[PDB]
């Protein structure tokens, strides 16, 4: 009963220590209905070739790591058919199952917060008339590390202040967002299912990110073990993904 | 309704693949323990979203009856015919084994015990060493344990008063006949973990002793030197077998023994080496 | 259609190849299950 | 490792943090390495091939050792996947080692034609490739390296046809009486 | 009643002079059934994003032109979602509506044969142990012109003998294949609908071309007009297109 | 009522010609457009005043079953028997094609795909090169892809443990046997517009690979030099075919390829030239 | 009159030549008609 198996595509995920799973905002993902629709063309629904688990490049968690984030649909930009479907149409909508995985030993301790936050509009790094540049909120699968270094082009950079949720809001009220905690003594995986959420029936996969996945460790990773450094891996599967207004491929 | 269903070869069918759906649950069918000695129960539909497909395929050909029910060579007996008063010699004797030819031996040795009736088929061929052949007739007599064994092309035992003999003559078609399952026990032993009363001769040597197949050229003294090579073929009919074993991995050395070792030769399986395991 | 078969001989063994009957496992190789 | 028992296990390292390949296999069943196995040797007694294959994996490491592996079958018409991304785009199972040692994944029968040849030689049935989803993690004072075992069977799916003599065994000399 | 309008995708084609239309082998395209199937995974059916009219680069018809051919699915290699779906899976199946268009004046005369032939295995150009090279039967949207020139790599080239149907068979028995004639005095368009046809339920979009479209003029284009040279354009729409066995993208 | 109607060969009948009358109308059946790709619908009675005639003719003979259902030669295998220890050689091997003899090849190549069971019939003939012949027995074994291919008159594979072999000996009548339709797909491919995984070998080469027919002389070393020529004949039984193609216009060059070009020879159809078109 | 036929063998393919069944076109070669 701490087991979970989720099958999505041709893909199946397994975890032997999980804490339940969370369904965002209490609503399971669905295809867009006739009542709510706007775009009058027939959507394209790739089904199994699209709604499947895409797993991104892993990140490394150390004694020093103070947080990371990714943006969706962005992180999936280059992933398979979901990716290609993303730039061939104006519009798309999708829900996701997000499965974050980090394992350790009964001899390590650490705690991650895994939050999926809607319309996460982050804050500029500096004062005055700056904003954030397109490229910096569209990292692809690699995401943003919080780095103490000085950076390329700072007037365009986002704040590195993670305990401010990057948005100028207190971390630790970060809960009213769909979330789980990965706490090594207790679990191993985190799992979140989300429905499309947006004030419009379908939006641009290119110019707008509906969700941001942000994981910042609120309990620092401590061990006496030889492996004092462990990977966190993100796999996310789109669900009920549909696209419309097809044209040529945007670059 | 089974004259029909087996004419297109359809009794014994393979299950269909059912459609399958995205699973999210505490039920992990992919997760088992192979430590139990049990093979996993998982099916395609359990770990992947599958479509419905109606499977028309058939296991008929894979049945024990199909597999053992083809004849293959179990012995080759060469009779070199001499004329040194012709009667002192010119007979085969063979102790009867499925064990002297590798191809059928490997197949039946897939099982620990086997039971079946046998169809023996003969393919005699006369190699002519003189200007000609003449009229060659041959006799093949089955000489069960204890029956008198012929010591000369001559001796009375070819009278075959109660034994079974079959005759072939040049130009006649391949002889054939059937045998009923002959063991003294409920099945034939393909392997035996025990010895004789004298604590000797480990293995199958002990179990199935069928006696011998004896050949003689029956045509009386004549002038042409010839060789006669009769090859013996064996089909299994009406078959059951029990306790499958792993298949023989190495060449066969000797009959009735599992010995695999060979002199001054590396011990060589059928496995094939790779340079490295990250490349196929 | 279908096909014709008679046995022409007095002894069991003379008869031709046997008919096929279902696999009907039981799972005794794959699952010999003491508590199922 | 050839004539030992070690031919039958693969070794995992705690030394590696990385998306590294562990091993790979041709998926055709009369193929090497799997020809030697029950299902192979028997398939080798027929010329025709069909069904789904069940690959089960048992983790033999310390009770306190943990890893997450990716097991992937990449369907034919492409090359053996060279990277984790490339592999994962196919049919896969992410395996989490925990209380139950074992997991079974399956290569669906996915093929142009209803049957395949047991000795294809040029054509492939696809590959199965094993990678590191995370890393092999260990406590203090426990072996740094752990082994992994690999099994095959057929599914309800599976069938063979057209019986032929086996290619995995031969008779060189003569057999002693 | 000589009008035709065929709508496929977001695409609609129109022709005011056509000769009926032909349905190949009397069977309309369909999706692959449960009885006939082999591959046990759920196919992906892009619907409108895939089954739509793709129109290739046009060719020029002159007093000298002795013929042209294209191969399918090959010609669609680089076309939109159908293309991309082609290399991301092992297997695919599709039917097509082929619409060939050439217009002129009531003051021109000429006649084309438009044939769709199944398993059109062409013949090597030279004698002895040659064969045809992959690249030469996979031209993409441009197709093969019959050219009287000497060519790059001749041991790998296909015959240029068009009146031999390229296959060593008499042109003019080319009819037992689904076909129409474009004859300028009479029509303007040719239209052919074809079902999947193959001895297997789905095949490789990459290594096998189910159809070849071949148009060779059996009546030479004659005019007193200033425009003594006119274009032929091919548009083809896939229909009920499905793919399976998805993996990464073959190059 | 179909034991009778096919004994005089009358199922499948040709329509009668009806009487016809002087037509005057706006209906022009003779006028169509062949541009449509449609063959005209006109019948004799439409364009001419015809009488009533009751047509007794029959299409039975024109059926696919009648046309493919006659055997013809697909291969000729010559075995020249040497005596240089006799065992190193003296075997045929043939990769199995309908493609090496033109007459049947042209017929089946009338269609794109074909499906049927096969009746193979053998006509072996011994050409005697010595004063005599003696006793010649031959073996023909079918060796499907992957089965071990014999490398010597010698090798174990003629044991034929699971393979099918058929034996012929001088004086025995022409061997025959049936095959079930053997492809791995729903039909055989007469033509293939694709290549192998390696992007090579255009054409049928890829599709139907049946493996090989292997011949050996089985009679043991002897003194007469002979040649054995076994011709292979093939009838199609139970036939369907699809997608008719135009018939091969030119000589056949090579198997599995449509190549027609030949060295230093004009390319020559079966069409025949006239002096002038106003004269027949 | 008429004639006698039995199949003597266990397998489909052994059977002799098939019986004929009507041409029953449909006109799919000569007229595959989209509007008839
Ligand atoms: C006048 C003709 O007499 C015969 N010619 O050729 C013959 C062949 C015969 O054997 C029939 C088949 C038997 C062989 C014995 N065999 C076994 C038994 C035990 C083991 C361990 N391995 N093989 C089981 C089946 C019997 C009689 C004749
Ligand atoms: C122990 C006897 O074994 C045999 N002797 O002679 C034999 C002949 C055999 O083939 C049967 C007819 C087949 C030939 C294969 N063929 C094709 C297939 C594809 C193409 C493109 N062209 N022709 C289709 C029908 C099979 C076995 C034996």
């Amino acid at each position: 009963d701490r087991i979970i198996q989720i099958t999505r595509g041709d893909s199946t995920i397994t975890s032997q220590d999980v804490a339940n799973a969370i369904v965002a905002y209490g609503v399971w993902p669905h295809y867009l209905s006739s009542k709510d629709a706007s775009a009058i063309d027939k959507p394209s629904q790739p089904d199994t070739s699209s709604n499947r688990f895409y797993t991104l490049r892993s990140v490394t968690w150390s004694s020093s790591s103070k947080g990371w984030w990714w943006k969706l649909p962005d992180a999936l930009k280059d992933m398979g058919i979901f990716g290609e479907n993303m730039f061939y149409h104006y519009l798309g909508r999708s829900g996701y199952t997000i499965h974050v995985q980090c394992n350790a030993s009964k001899f390590h301790q650490g705690t991650l917060i895994v939050a999926l936050i809607p319309e996460h509009q982050i804050a500029s790094a500096l004062h005055g008339n700056v904003n954030v540049g397109y490229n910096y909120t569209h990292p692809g699968e690699t995401g943003r590390e919080v780095k103490a270094e000085t950076r390329l082009n700072p007037d365009l950079q986002p704040t590195e202040e993670y305990w401010l949720n990057f948005d100028g809001t207190l971390l630790g009220n970060i809960t009213i967002f769909p979330h789980q905690f990965i706490n090594l003594r207790s679990n191993n995986s985190a799992t979140i299912i989300a429905p499309y959420v947006n004030a419009v029936p379908m939006d641009s996969m290119r110019s707008h990110n509906n969700w941001s996945l942000v994981i910042i460790p609120i309990c620092p990773l401590e061990t006496s073990s030889a492996i004092n450094t462990i990977p966190i891996t993100i796999s996310i599967s789109p669900m009920c993904a549909e696209f419309s207004g097809a044209r040529a491929k945007r670059q | 309704e089974n004259y029909i269903d087996e004419v297109l070869n359809e009794v014994l069918v393979v299950p269909n693949i059912n459609s399958s759906n995205p699973t999210t649950s505490n039920s992990a069918p992919a997760l088992d323990a192979a430590e139990t000695g049990h093979t996993s129960s998982v099916q395609p539909e359990d770990v992947i979203e599958t479509r419905y497909v109606q499977t028309s395929q058939t296991r008929d050909e894979m049945s024990l009856e199909s597999f053992l029910g083809r004849s293959g060579c179990i012995h080759e007996s060469k009779l070199e015919v001499t004329l040194a008063n012709y009667n002192k010699e010119n007979f085969t004797v063979w102790a009867i084994n499925l064990q002297e030819m590798a191809q059928i031996r490997r197949k039946f040795e897939l099982f620990t015990y086997t039971r079946f009736d046998s169809e023996i088929t003969l393919v005699p061929c006369i190699s002519a060493l003189s200007q000609d052949i003449g009229h060659i007739t041959m006799q093949y007599m089955y000489v069960p344990p204890g029956a008198p064994v012929p010591n000369s092309r001559d001796d009375y035992a070819w009278q075959s008063g109660t034994n079974a003999s079959v005759f072939w003559q040049h130009g006649q078609a391949y002889p054939r006949f059937s045998l009923p399952f002959l063991s003294v026990a409920s099945a034939y032993y393909m392997f035996y973990d025990g010895y004789d009363e004298q604590d000797q001769n480990y293995g199958t040597a002990n179990t199935n002793n069928m006696g011998s197949l004896c050949s003689r050229i029956v045509t009386e003294k004549h002038i042409h030197k010839v060789h006669i090579m009769t090859r013996i073929y064996h089909k299994a009919k009406h078959v059951k077998a029990w306790c499958p074993r792993p298949p023989r991995a190495l060449e066969y050395t000797r009959a009735h023994r599992t010995n695999f070792k060979i002199e001054d030769r590396s011990i060589q399986t059928a496995i094939v080496t790779r340079p490295i395991i990250t490349t196929a | 259609l279908n096909y014709f078969n008679i046995n022409y001989f007095k002894d069991a063994a003379s008869n031709g190849a046997s008919k096929l009957e279902f696999t009907q496992d039981p799972s005794k190789f794959t699952d010999p299950v003491k508590d199922v | 490792y050839i004539n030992s028992e070690n031919m039958y296990s693969v070794v995992l390292q705690s030394s590696i943090n990385a998306p590294d390949k562990i091993f790979s296999i041709r998926t055709d069943v009369a193929s090497q390495p799997l020809a030697t196995t029950l299902i192979g040797e028997i398939s080798s007694y027929f010329t025709h091939w069909t069904g789904s294959l069940r690959f089960s994996f048992m983790f033999c490491g310390t009770a306190n050792t943990t890893v997450k592996l990716l097991l992937a079958y990449t369907p034919p018409g492409i090359a053996e996947p060279t990277t984790r991304k490339d592999a994962m785009l196919g049919t896969h199972v992410i395996w989490d080692v925990g209380l139950q040692s074992t997991i079974s994944m399956v290569v669906p029968w996915i093929s142009a034609s209803h049957y395949r040849n047991t000795s294809p030689g040029r054509s492939t049935s696809g590959y199965i490739t094993c990678w590191y989803q995370t890393r092999l993690v260990i406590p203090p004072q426990t072996p740094p390296t752990a082994r992994l075992l690999c099994f095959v069977s057929g599914c309800k799916d599976f069938c063979l046809r057209m019986a032929r003599d086996t290619n995995l065994h031969l008779q060189s000399g003569a057999i002693a009486q």
